[PDB]
């Protein structure tokens, strides 16, 4: 029986800083850092021993059962995911990115053509662009009514230039429940924006 | 030097059999263990098993036992190997990348890692891409790449010339097994409604290009 | 005792070469490959029901091979000539080689599985020379004393 | 301390330890770590069961 835990895993830091992550374990720990869709790379093994061909900024603090991995002078290339690996159990990991780059989102609605309805399908999307932090609420409403369990939401990677984000909210509808209400709103509340914002659209 | 490499992407139908390979030749491989790791998309890693090149002895967790199988095929000089898996009776939500790694010491540290092979399984078999326009009323503009399978598809605007503030959202898959992703580009506020753009895509698994002339 | 609360289960070898899936040994010149799959399944939950049985003898099929690479890549390929007459072997079963199986990352169902076979040939000896350490004696020692060598004037 | 060891047989076997020795104490379990599944698990018996093949 080997138990695993992690730091709150929702952490961010600025360039040229130092951050600490925590793992609780009762075995051998090997730190792995992983890019997006790439094979993870071994970083620190045995808690404190440092692997050959690794930047010297890393460190390992073996104290009791707690574990630390402090990175110095945070550089842009350090933006990745980190997790501690034991024999079998592997923790979900951590998410690391730049911080504080606040930007107000903007709901963007684009009514489609009638062409896809000829094929018996409707599809409209609510877009949330240029915002940070990620957490927010994006929903659809039919003449300002509840709508849930019918939209698929996707978020692009962290925006490289402005250190921002962008959220997409694609909605699928049937025939009758689409044109029954001409105008819809997509209200979004977010930390970046000062006050919650609602949108309107027309088809013509 | 170690050049641990993994084969290319493979797609199979539900309930069928799939095979993914991995090779290692750049060191004394007759003595280090090999491990397989699979990672569900948007989720942490997951152990698959460990195989000994000495005897080919496999080992599996509880859930994957029976369904999975591990095998090695040595060369005559014991210098170049080729490790193969086989996941019989593929299930629905098992679409994940599969990693081959190497064990360095008794500390269970893995140094060398394979390239990784993308394996996806679903119904709604191979077909071309169809692109449905969005007509705008700063702003944006999207070319919804609907009803295509399987991944991936190239995306570009105006022969790739005009890519002002592109935002290609990752391909989210629906229940139907037909992939759909939204791609938008930053555009001015008052200038839209009169300008015309074009979206061009290519689906390598089906090898069909459709050019769409998006209009207000 | 060595595991807290988990019931134990057994299964035959899950695959690999014939030297692992099989019980390999030697008799008087020729080599045997006995399946031994009826001795490596069971389960044990709480010992509530004592499944008393009669004195049933167990018969194990045993294929016989001649061309063995009994060492993986360092032993020469062999060919044992057939041995004349009936051959019978009686021996001792003193130890069994086991191997655990990994757990799950979501929820263990209070059980662990053991599988026979496996292990390089070294383990067959590490289980016997386990009580021998080799040292050298350093027979020179130094210590204070109240005798000073009475040197002649 | 002994001058040198007792007899040892070079018998070779894979799944079972045929014709070896016995430990008078009890059923012993030996490993590097039982918590590490990679290493083999060696069990030792105190009441040898005869084999006949
Ligand atoms: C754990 O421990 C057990 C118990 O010791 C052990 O089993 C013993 O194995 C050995 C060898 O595997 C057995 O020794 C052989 O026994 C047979 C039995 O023959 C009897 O019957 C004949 C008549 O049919 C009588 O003539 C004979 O005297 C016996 O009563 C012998 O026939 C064998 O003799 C051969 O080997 C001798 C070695 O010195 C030679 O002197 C003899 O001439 C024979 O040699 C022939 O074969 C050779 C190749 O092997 C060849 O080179 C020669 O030129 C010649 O052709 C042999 O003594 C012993 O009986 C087993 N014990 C019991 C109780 O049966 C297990 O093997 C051990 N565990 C493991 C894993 O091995
Ligand atoms: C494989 O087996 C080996 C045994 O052969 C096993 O070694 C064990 O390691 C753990 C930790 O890795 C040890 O736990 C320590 O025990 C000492 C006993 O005095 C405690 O003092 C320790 O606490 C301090 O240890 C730190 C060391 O720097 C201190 O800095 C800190 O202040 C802590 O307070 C700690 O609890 C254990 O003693 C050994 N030996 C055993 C268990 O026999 C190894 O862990 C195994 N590998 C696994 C399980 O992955
Ligand atoms: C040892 O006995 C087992 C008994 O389970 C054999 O396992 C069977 O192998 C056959 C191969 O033709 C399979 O079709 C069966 O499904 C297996 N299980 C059962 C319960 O029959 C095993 O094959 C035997 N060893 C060898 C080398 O044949
Ligand atoms: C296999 O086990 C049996 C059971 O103990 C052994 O039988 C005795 O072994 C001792 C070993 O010191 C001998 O001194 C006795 O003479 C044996 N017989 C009896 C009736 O006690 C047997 O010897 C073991 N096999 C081998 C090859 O030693
Ligand atoms: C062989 O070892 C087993 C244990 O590994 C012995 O069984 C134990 O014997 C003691 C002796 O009083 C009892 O207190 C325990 O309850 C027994 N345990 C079990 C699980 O039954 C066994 O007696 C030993 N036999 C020989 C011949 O040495
Ligand atoms: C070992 O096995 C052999 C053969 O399997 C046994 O020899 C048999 O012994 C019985 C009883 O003495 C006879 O009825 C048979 O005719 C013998 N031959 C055969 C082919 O069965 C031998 O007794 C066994 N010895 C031990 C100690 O188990
Ligand atoms: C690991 O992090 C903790 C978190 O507060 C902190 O005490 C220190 O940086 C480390 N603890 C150690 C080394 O014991
Ligand atoms: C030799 O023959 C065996 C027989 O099956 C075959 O598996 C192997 O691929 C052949 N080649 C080599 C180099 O072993
Ligand atoms: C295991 O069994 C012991 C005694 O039978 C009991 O005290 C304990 O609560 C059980 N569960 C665990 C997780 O130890
Ligand atoms: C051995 O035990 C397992 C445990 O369930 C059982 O399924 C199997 O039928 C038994 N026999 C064989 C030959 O595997
Ligand atoms: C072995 O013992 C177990 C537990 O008592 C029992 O379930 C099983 O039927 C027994 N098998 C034989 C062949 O005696």
């Amino acid at each position: 029986d080997i138990q695993m835990t992690q730091s709150p895993s929702s952490l961010s830091a600025s360039v040229g800083d130092t951050v600490t992550i925590t793992c609780q374990a009762n075995g051998y720990l090997n730190w792995y850092q992983q890019r997006r869709g790439k094979a993870p790379k071994l970083l620190i093994y045995d808690g404190s021993k440092l692997e050959r061909g690794v930047p010297s900024r890393f460190s390992g603090r073996r104290w009791g059962q707690e574990y630390n991995l402090t990175i110095n002078n945070l550089q842009p290339e350090d933006i990745a995911t980190y997790f501690c690996q034991v024999y079998e159990f592997v923790v979900p990991g951590t998410r690391l990115d730049l911080k504080r780059t606040v930007a107000a989102p903007s709901v963007f609605i684009f009514p489609p053509s009638d062409e896809q309805l000829k094929s018996g399908t409707a599809s409209v999307v609510c877009l949330l662009n240029n915002f940070y932090p990620r957490e927010a609420k994006v929903q659809w409403k039919v003449d300002n009514a509840l709508q849930s369990g019918n939209s698929q939401e996707s978020v692009t990677e962290q925006d490289s230039k402005d250190s921002t984000y962008s959220l997409s909210s694609t909605l699928t509808l049937s025939k009758a429940d689409y044109e029954k209400h001409k105008v819809y709103a997509c209200e979004v509340t977010h930390q970046g924006l000062s006050s919650p914002v609602t949108k309107s659209f027309n088809r013509g | 030097q170690v050049q641990l490499l993994q084969s290319g992407a493979a797609v199979t139908k539900p309930g069928a059999s799939v095979r993914v390979s991995c090779e290692a030749s750049g060191y004394n491989i007759r003595d280090y263990f090999i491990h397989w790791w699979r990672q569900a998309p948007g989720q942490g890693l997951q152990w698959v098993g460990w195989i000994n090149p000495k005897t080919g002895q496999p080992n599996n967790p509880r859930q994957f036992q029976g369904r999975v199988s591990l095998t090695r095929h040595a060369s005559w000089d014991f210098d170049t190997y080729s490790f193969y898996m086989d996941l019989k009776a593929l299930r629905s939500d098992d679409t994940a990348v599969y990693f081959c790694a190497r064990q360095r010491s008794d500390y269970w540290d893995f140094d060398v890692w394979g390239s990784g092979t993308q394996v996806t399984v679903s119904s709604a078999s191979t077909k071309g891409p169809s692109v449905f326009p969005l007509a705008p009323s700063t702003a944006a503009l999207g070319c919804l790449v609907k009803d295509y399978f399987p991944e991936p598809v190239t995306v570009s605007w105006n022969s790739g010339a005009l890519t002002s503030g592109v935002h290609t959202f990752p391909a989210v898959l629906q229940s139907s097994g037909l992939y759909s992703l939204s791609s938008v580009v930053t555009v001015p506020s008052s200038s839209l409604g009169t300008q015309t753009y074009i979206c061009n895509v290519n689906h390598k698994p089906s090898n069909t290009k459709v050019d769409k002339k998006v209009e207000p | 005792e060595h595991f807290p609360n988990k019931t134990i289960s057994f299964q035959p070898p899950s695959g690999g070469d014939l030297e692992i899936t099989m019980h390999h040994f030697n008799c008087r010149g020729e080599f045997f490959y006995c399946n031994t799959t009826q001795l490596f399944n069971s389960t044990w939950i709480n010992s509530t029901t004592i499944k008393e049985y009669n004195d049933t003898i167990i018969y194990l099929p045993c294929k016989i091979k001649q061309i063995i690479n009994m060492w993986q890549g360092v032993g020469q390929c062999m060919y044992a000539p057939p041995i004349r007459g009936k051959i019978n072997c009686v021996s001792n079963i003193t130890g069994i080689l086991l191997t655990r199986d990994g757990g799950d990352a979501n929820a263990t169902n209070d059980t662990e599985t053991f599988r026979p076979g496996g292990g390089n040939i070294k383990d067959n000896w590490r289980s016997e020379l386990y009580k021998y350490k080799v040292v050298q004696i350093e027979p020179l020692g130094i210590a204070p004393t109240k005798c000073k060598r009475r040197v002649v004037e | 301390s002994v001058q040198c060891t007792h007899g040892i047989k070079p018998v070779v076997s894979t799944q079972l330890l045929l014709n070896g020795s016995l430990a008078e104490g009890e059923i012993i379990i030996r490993s590097e770590n039982l918590t590490n599944n990679a290493k083999t698990i060696i069990v030792h018996l105190n009441k040898s069961v005869e084999i006949n093949c």
